[PDB]
């Protein structure tokens, strides 16, 4: 049994714009989320993500993280299908594994949003055999 | 059964093999032991319905 | 018999915004809920949630909770389906368990709203075999 | 024979808002119900609720109740279906109990409204075998 | 096993226009992304791109790159189909390879956007046999 | 094996008009891309164009090219079909070559745009047998 899930982060449109000393007024005088996409690789098990830990927070380059005590989150119930293909597969389910038609394919994409600086997440959870899982998504910007 | 295509060209080498093997045994026995008691000059019986 | 239910909190849009010393008036002069989603893990029983206890209340970091006498709630009748799949399953029911077609899957999602600071809830209830159940949802914000 | 009915109170939107020393006028100058949902647990009988008794009334924390003489209501004819499932079941009825198809399920939800401080109600009635029934719904707010 | 994927970058409309000392006002008085397209060559395997490394950054001709420590990205899960053709192929999948109908063709095009000077990217990933992959896309402008 | 592809340049509408000392204002007082089309000749192989090299740049007649170091581009994945005709041919594919119905015809036209003086391009690429290809498109204007 192996778990292999990949994520497309998509960091655009994540920072609020405020550096406008000029204005949208007459003439510069008066008026002075990231979509994570998880997909299971072919031949992988199903997995459920429970939350994430922020292992490194750096605003403009200062490690304001204290890696001794990360910032845990435990407010996720996200199911990543197995990463196979068959005939009876529904929308958000996994193949049983003995369909005689089953292939190894990429799983259905499932998304999550965290509205947020570069932080280094680490998702966790458990597979379909109930074993712990970790997946680092380092490098996300703002 | 080999062919050649002068218009295209495959990438690398692929082998795509497939194996099959089977073994089997069987054994049937069938035995009968019949006794009949009879006499020396015994004749047949004609019932036959 | 085992009970295994997971919850997606999603605590965004939960705090009222008031820190605007400026205004939506001419020029800064005049004008001076969380959706809990419970799903049952594959192989789990059905369960009904009756209420929750607030085990820890912290506004800006002060434990204003008195864990000797938590704040109980007993105003919930929420059914979490079993976490199987079959042919005759209706919308909000559970499989009998002997369909000869039955698989282990994720249960149907059922939601509840608590309009609310970080509090640590603990839902309670009873399973389909009438045994007590507890599920901590620590960490929810505002 | 057993009776087991649960209730979802949902006491939001139950208090009238008046604490506005300001106004919806030009600039703060001039202008100075709860839905009870009863559902029968699997394996339960049918029951009819006749009324409720207020066992504890507390406005801002003062027991203005006199539990010697509660405030009885007798203006309810509310039918809670049995808590089974079958083929011939109509909208607001109960199964006979001998359908050869019958399961134990959650009964159809039936609602009642009491427009109302924390009061502690106690509904009463009789089951399908005509035996008295009581169900405390302590804790409802305003 | 061989991997052969080609990319059409299309770097038009990628630089913001600001060199207007004149204006869109009355008379010159007052008012003073790139779409990468990956396609697999005939006879190639499938491949998944995980991110890219910027091996050379040159704004107006100054190598502001420090090739000892490139700028990695790890926020891509992009699947490039195999580069074959068959009957049962879905939208974003790859042929098994033993369809008895299978040809060698160009794979389905999959796109990615990087909103950005001439930089020299290098995508990386792994093939369907889980072996590392690199593809240089040198020369993209602004 | 032979490669024979032809191109229709169509270099009209390619120069920006600015020589207007007069104006679109009241009375002369105030207000003072090329589509390359590649098609394969009958009997030709398929070919994919990878980029182009500018072998001669002449603005108003000055060779500002330095042919020792041309200006290479590597931003093209353009497929030119074979130049045959059959029954099972899709939109942007090539015939296998053994259809028993196959003819020699002109391939499907595929286009590219380069928004640009007379420059002398030279496209390059590889055929369906993976051999290098060059095609000079000398003479394009502005």
């Amino acid at each position: 049994g192996r778990v292999n899930v990949g994520v497309d982060v998509g960091d655009a449109g994540s920072e609020q714009v405020a550096t406008l000393t000029i204005t949208p007024e007459k003439c510069d005088d008066k008026g002075v989320p990231v979509t994570f996409t998880f997909t299971a690789r072919p031949g992988s098990e199903a997995v459920t993500i429970e939350g994430y830990r922020v292992l490194s927070d750096r605003l403009d380059g200062v490690e304001r993280a204290d890696p001794k005590n990360p910032v845990e989150n435990a407010k996720m119930n996200l199911y990543v299908p197995s990463g196979y293909a068959c005939e009876g597969l529904t929308a958000g389910a996994s193949c049983q594994g003995n369909e005689s038609d089953i292939r190894i394919a990429n799983g259905q994409p499932v998304q999550h949003q965290i509205y947020f600086r570069v932080v280094d997440l680490e998702f966790y959870g458990f597979s379909a055999n109930n074993v712990p899982f970790t997946r680092k998504v380092t490098g996300i910007v703002s | 059964a080999a062919t050649f295509n002068p218009t295209q060209s495959f990438l690398g080498f692929n082998i795509f093999p497939t194996l099959t093997a089977l073994e089997t045994q069987g054994l049937t026995r069938r035995v009968y032991d019949g006794n009949v008691t009879m006499q020396s000059g015994q004749r047949s019986l004609s019932a036959t319905g």
